[PDB]
């Protein structure tokens, strides 16, 4: 798409994605976390 | 010129803090098994300082487009001289960043240190350090003032005498992020351990209201620079010139349309207004 | 897939060679584990790859670039987007409220439940363009150097809260060579110590006591250097009718 | 093609072979590799580009 | 066996080891304050190069030695190959062509950079930018490429 | 036919010991704060420490070895090293191998005076760990446990036995 | 802001214990509309709301708050809401006529 | 109580500061709106 503030036209991207070569000795780098489950889906109405 | 070297490797080698406990943790690395105070009034004096005539010069870094300012240059302990990777030079005007990351390439965080150092905060475009740990004496406005403008380009020097503080509040970030890391630790005319961190915002209204003038001074200079002149002509109406060609195009043929400003303002190639 | 990246963090080289690792690093903002992007940019600059820095949810959230954090209409800091045409959006910061917040905001987002800006900038423009005895002139004694050679502080009078020292550094450094610049904007004072006596000299036998800088009048004379105390708000006012009564 | 110096350029294989006799005295003497220690020892791949 | 016999055991080498073994002395000493550097003043991987550039160099001794200066005979080359005086792989690349002035095996090793690449001491200096100083971080060379 | 995966491929090679070397003397205990980002690693690969163990053990040298050299697997981290190898052998020369040494064991417990146990553990928990280029690398061997073969009864293994 | 923090707290550890507790979420809600902080007020009935969509008391406390700080276009949005939720509850639709 | 006391004859007799009882696992209830959930938009305008 355009730019931030430019709206000139620029050019088509070919691009290549690998995936990284990680160190296969390497523990999990980030601590897990307690957070509350979030609401629910927005109740339905009640066809009593 | 090429950068000169501002000290030697041979104090520059690298070692242990002092034993300040039982026993080296080698995980951490630091010393364990011994107290609490010490380490919060322990604040040394700086190594070194840094000068632009002196050290500034040319590097690999200057070579390299689109590189960092050298942290340990900025510190005044960078042995490395030409052969560093970082820029030896206080910023220019023109040298500005993105917010993630300052001037010497460490990353900016989504909030501050509770002690208000390190770093800094890219949800907070803070241009204001805050230097404590003053001697007060009658000429602290004057050594602060020289001091500070041989660090770089100021917008508003602010010094309280009762508690010693001087809150410096530069016009590039990258300034004051420079400033802040060459003045922590350092000593004006009398010898002593400044303490430079970031400022809290102001809670006088008056930088209230300059500051937030500011935002919008910098935000409509980003909204002027992403329409067209003649949009903004149109849009800002001070003058009547403009304004009657606003009438006139907003009408589009017929008298009395006033045509919505989605409608007249919605850009793109084909939309409506011949200007897009 | 597929990172939100701008086309100035992209490189300028139009084949790119993207790195990909899942659950790379913390995002800035809501503190929680995504897949990190990265690209080895133009110039072979030591430092590293530039890489997404926050998630793909709080760039949509925020509209932002994941490299550089930036708007992606107008090419600002979020914060300043956001305070400026604030009508978008708040968030919060928090601890377990950010991550509270990034949780249910991109569970709804993935479960199908959940431009608009342009009356904002407008609006902006429209505001920012919404625009906001007698004391004698200086005499003889005023403009006219006194004997003692050790008094080399000139005194400016009469500040405005927005007149900076970096033009008025510059206008003294064409001027002459300084020593020192103090200027106060809460007492709407200012001290300059040069260092050469003569081109001290020579630049207030120009000025007269008299300065244009910027639309803003200015008086300077000869005084000598003082601590600019907490001083009266009687005291500030009428340095401030001085410094307008400069220009008769 | 877009990240080589010199794209496009008609430029053929014997200039080629001079551009690089010319980079290659810009660059530092090899060395003998048949002398160990001293002066002449080899330092190869690790000459310095003289700059 | 290149693992260290206790000496009645011990095997003699072959004839011209004599003419050879000060020059193969001195690459050994210099392997070892190789070892003995210091580190603390440079970086980590500049640490390791040291013993890149050395053996670079041992194993160019011997295959220069043997082929463009021919001063030992094939039975004692074959022994310095087997018992570690040169690199044998080293020295077959050195043979193919193209690879005349490779700095090491891992600078050729592409199934172990990011995008399948040689490393960029292999690319042409003819082809980089002017006053571009590059040192790769694998053993620090500075332009390996045939041409260079 | 040189480029069918869109690069030249080779073989992965063997790196000089040296390096291996000044890896591992270079990180040393894990002290100096240079060496933090391989410490995640390092007590990450704690993991695969009992393959490491298992490895080495059954690639030790037999009585009749003064020394052997195993191919080893490292991180060039220096965290892990892996003897990569099996220590395979012809069962009829083995045999040979160790009935010669219950042979020669028998002689020598008769020949002996006193037979001098060594110490367990033969180092002080104390004492820092030995070096390998300061220590061991250059230093001569003892002699290894061998029968004296006969150039004619023992004619036909005798070279390589 | 001290005291406003503490009370916070000790109105949260009481919903963390017993969510399920009306009176819980009624104080905390209360106390909030008595401190003129609407926002979160608001919030704490539509956390509570969260909890016990289909209670008509909760329902109307939430109505009533918005009604009594003169938030009339509040109050009829949070009235079409509960007459979706409960339309056979005529408690409800009886508050919305009046 | 006697905190309180203490800090405000510190604030009257000049230097002000932080007391921050602010612990290890405890959110900021103050600092910002916890879990907020906003009514939902109706067909009443509510910006006023
Ligand atoms: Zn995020
Ligand atoms: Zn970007
Ligand atoms: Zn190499
Ligand atoms: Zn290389
Ligand atoms: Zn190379």
């Amino acid at each position: 798409s355009a730019q931030m503030g430019n709206n000139t036209k620029k050019q088509e991207r070919i691009i290549k994605i690998v995936e990284r070569q990680r160190d296969p000795m390497e523990p999990p780098k980030f601590k897990h976390k307690k957070i509350p489950r979030g609401p629910p889906s927005p109740p339905p109405p009640v066809m009593h | 010129r090429p950068a000169r070297p501002q000290i030697d490797p041979a104090l520059v080698k690298s070692e242990r803090p002092p034993q300040t406990g039982t026993v080296f943790n080698i995980w951490y690395n630091k010393w364990s098994g011994g107290d609490r105070e010490d380490k919060y009034l322990s604040q040394t004096h700086a190594k070194g300082r840094c000068n632009i005539a002196r050290d500034s010069g040319y590097t690999r870094a200057d070579s390299r487009p689109g590189s960092y300012f050298c942290l340990y240059f900025a510190r005044g302990i960078c042995p490395k001289g030409q052969d560093c990777d970082y820029l030896h030079r206080l910023p220019t005007i023109h040298d500005i960043f993105n917010p993630n990351v300052d001037c010497f390439g460490r990353d900016k965080f989504a909030d501050y240190r509770d002690d208000m150092g390190g770093v800094g905060s890219f949800n907070r475009q803070n241009r204001t350090i805050y230097v404590g740990r003053i001697h007060v004496t009658d000429d602290i406005e004057e050594i602060v003032a020289r001091h500070f403008a041989e660090w770089g380009q100021i917008e508003r020097i602010r010094v309280l005498n009762n508690r010693g503080v001087a809150f410096i509040t530069y016009t590039n970030e990258a300034n004051a992020q420079f400033a802040k890391e060459a003045m922590a630790h350092q000593s004006l005319d009398h010898n002593e351990i400044l303490n430079v961190r970031w400022a809290t915002a102001d809670p006088n209204p008056l930088a209230q209201k300059r500051e937030q003038r500011r935002i919008e001074e910098q935000a409509a200079e980003a909204i002027r620079r992403a329409l067209p002149a003649e949009f903004v002509a149109e849009i800002e109406g001070k003058d009547p010139e403009a304004r009657k060609r606003r009438k006139l195009e907003s009408s589009y043929g017929l008298e009395g349309y006033e045509a919505p400003d989605a409608v007249h303002f919605a850009r793109g190639p084909n939309a409506v207004n011949p200007r897009g | 897939d597929f990172p939100s990246v701008c086309e100035n963090c992209l490189p300028e080289n139009p084949y790119v060679k993207m790195l990909k690792e899942d659950y790379g690093a913390e995002c800035k903002l809501c503190t929680r584990p995504f897949t990190v992007f990265s690209w080895a940019g133009d110039g072979r600059a030591h430092g590293r790859k530039k890489r997404t820095n926050i998630c793909l949810t709080c760039a949509r959230l925020k509209n932002a670039c994941q490299c550089c954090i930036m708007d992606l209409q107008f090419g600002l800091p979020i914060v300043i987007r956001d305070k400026a045409l604030e009508l978008i959006a708040p968030g919060p910061q928090s601890e377990i409220n950010r991550e509270y917040f990034a949780q249910n905001n991109e569970r709804a987002i993935e479960e199908g439940r959940a431009k608009t800006d342009e009356k904002a900038r407008e609006l902006l423009r429209r505001l920012a363009n919404s625009k906001p005895a007698a004391l004698p002139p200086p005499g003889p004694k005023d403009w006219l150097p006194p004997a003692d050679k050790s008094i080399m502080s000139l005194f400016i009078t009469g500040i405005e809260d927005d007149l900076p020292e970096w033009k008025i550094r510059d206008f003294f450094k064409q001027y002459g060579k300084i020593k020192s610049l103090v200027v106060s904007h809460m007492t709407h004072c200012a001290f300059v110590n040069y260092e050469t006596r003569e081109g001290a000299e020579k630049a207030a036998t120009e000025l007269k006591g008299r300065a244009v800088i910027a639309g803003c009048p200015l008086r300077i004379r000869w005084s000598i250097p003082r601590p600019i105390g907490t001083m009266n708000k009687e005291e500030r006012a009428e340095m401030l009718r001085d410094g307008r009564s400069a220009f008769p | 093609a877009v990240e080589a110096v010199g794209g496009g350029v008609m430029r053929s294989n014997r200039e080629m072979k001079e551009v690089n006799k010319r980079l290659r005295e810009m660059r530092e003497d090899k060395g003998s590799a048949t002398i160990a220690d001293g002066e002449g020892a080899y330092i190869g791949p690790w000459a310095r580009y003289k700059r | 066996m290149p693992a260290i016999r206790p000496a009645s055991k011990r095997k003699p080498p072959p004839d011209g080891f004599s003419d050879i073994e000060e020059d193969l002395l001195i690459f050994a000493n210099k392997m070892k304050d190789a070892q003995n550097t210091p580190t603390d003043n440079i970086p980590k991987h500049q640490a390791q190069w040291p013993i890149f550039q050395i053996a670079h160099q041992r194993s160019r001794y011997v295959y220069e030695l043997y082929y463009q200066k021919q001063a030992i005979s094939k039975q004692l080359y074959d022994w310095l190959l087997k018992n570690g005086y040169a690199d044998a792989m080293l020295i077959a690349k050195w043979k193919k062509q193209g690879y005349e002035k490779l700095c090491c095996l891992r600078c050729i090793q592409t199934k172990e950079t990011n995008f399948n690449s040689t490393c960029i001491c292999r690319v042409p200096r003819a082809q980089l930018k002017e006053d571009q100083d590059i040192q790769c971080v694998n053993c620090g060379c500075r332009g390996c490429a045939s041409t260079d | 036919e040189k480029r069918k995966g869109g690069f030249v491929e080779t073989q992965k090679a063997d790196m000089p010991p040296e390096h291996l070397r000044k890896i591992v003397k270079d990180i040393g205990d894990v002290s100096q704060k240079k060496y933090t980002s391989d410490k995640r690693s390092y007590l990450g690969a704690l993991k695969f420490m009992p393959h490491a163990v298992l490895k080495l053990l059954e690639n030790m040298p037999m009585p009749w070895e003064a020394a052997r050299e195993v191919k080893v697997l490292y991180h060039v981290n220096g965290c892990l090293t892996l003897v990569n190898e099996i220590p395979r052998v012809i069962e009829p020369v083995f045999f040979a191998q160790w009935g010669s040494m219950w042979r020669t064991m028998r002689k020598e417990k008769s020949d002996r005076r006193l037979f001098k146990r060594m110490r367990f553990p033969p180092f002080d928990d104390e004492e820092p760990p030995l070096s390998w280029s300061e220590n061991i690398e250059d230093v001569e061997p003892l002699e290894p446990i061998q029968m004296e073969l006969d150039e004619d009864e023992d004619a036909a293994v005798y070279e390589w036995f | 802001k001290e005291y406003q923090g503490r009370k916070r707290r000790e109105f949260e550890d009481y919903i963390r214990r017993n969510r399920l507790r009306l009176q819980n979420w009624f104080q905390y809600a209360q106390w909030e509309l008595e401190q003129k902080e609407f926002a979160r007020a608001r919030s704490i009935f539509e956390r509570a709301l969260d909890v016990h969509p289909n209670n008509t008391q909760l329902w109307i406390r939430y109505i009533e708050a918005e009604l009594k700080n003169r938030n009339i276009n509040h109050a009829r949005n949070l009235l079409d809401r509960a007459v979706t939720r409960l339309p056979r509850v005529s408690k409800l639709w009886y508050k919305y006529v009046y | 109580l006697a905190a309180l006391q203490k800090r405000r004859e510190l604030k009257t007799a000049g230097i002000n500061i932080k007391i921050t009882t602010r612990k290890k696992g405890q959110m900021d209830y103050n600092a910002d709106i916890p879990f907020e959930k906003k009514p939902a938009p109706g067909f009443y305008d509510t910006t006023e």
